[PDB]
């Protein structure tokens, strides 16, 4: 969708190029481990998981449908680097883009 | 040729054409149970019951086990598999327990390493209690 707006003019302007977009994964893509990275490495602290195919296998049953108490469990571990690791940094980061500029996030 | 061992201590002590009418490898049914479902239970229930191994000998003689009373033993050993059954339903407080029970149970009694065969107990293993005996009867050549 970004690509075909891109290339979308009809009088002498454009109207949303490859600029004045912010990506969902830009907010947390510059940091030393990224947000993906970060939770990568969640198995740790986690009972009968070594690595995170364990992990997903654990997660995941056999018919690719998330169950329900495990996955509740581990939003449990997940969400606390999602209001810790990446929120301040997120702040910074739409307030800096707010600042240099109106853009579509 | 040679079939391994698991528990070894180790001190060691222009053709005619093939093709078939009627062999197609595709798949259009899907299994209503759900034969990985059913595989994995079956598979959970395979496991073979534990080896409760508690008083019995060792090689040398001594009781093995932890010194604790019979009927604590028991309790804090229910209270152990309802916190196992917990963990198996992933919840806070399993649904079935086996600690709540109404029935009055105190005469239970479960396998503990506290007793010995011969019915004392073991407040000094077996080989030691063997030792001191033979140890009262010593003799050593005259000065």
């Amino acid at each position: 969708i970004m690509r075909v707006l891109d290339s979308i003019s009809v009088l002498g302007v454009k109207i949303m190029p490859r600029a004045h977009v912010v990506d969902s994964d830009e907010v947390g893509e510059q940091m030393e481990p990224t947000f993906e990275h970060a939770v990568m490495e969640i198995y740790k602290g986690i009972a009968g998981v070594d690595s995170l195919d364990d992990l997903t296998k654990w997660v995941l049953n056999s018919d690719l449908v998330p169950h329900d108490d495990r996955l509740g469990q581990l939003f449990q571990a997940f969400l606390p680097l999602a209001k810790d690791l990446l929120a301040p940094m997120a702040r910074q980061f739409y307030d800096n883009s707010m600042s240099e500029g109106r853009l579509l996030t | 040729k040679r079939i391994p061992r698991k528990t070894k201590g180790k001190s060691s002590g222009a053709n005619p054409a093939t093709a078939e009418p009627g062999t197609s490898n595709c798949e259009h049914y899907k299994a209503r149970p759900g034969i990985a479902s059913v595989q994995k239970a079956t598979e959970s229930a395979e496991l073979p019951m534990k080896n409760n191994d508690e008083g019995t000998p060792d090689k040398r003689g001594n009781t093995k086990g932890a010194l604790v009373n019979e009927h604590v033993e028991a309790r804090d050993e229910a209270d152990d598999a309802t916190k196992k059954q917990a963990k198996d339903t992933e919840k806070a407080k399993a649904q079935v327990t086996y600690s709540d029970t109404g029935i009055n149970n105190a005469n239970e009694l479960s396998r503990s390493g506290n007793v010995d065969n011969e019915g004392g107990s073991n407040q000094k293993p077996m080989s030691t209690r063997i030792a001191e005996a033979t140890s009262a009867i010593v003799s050593k050549h005259p000065a």
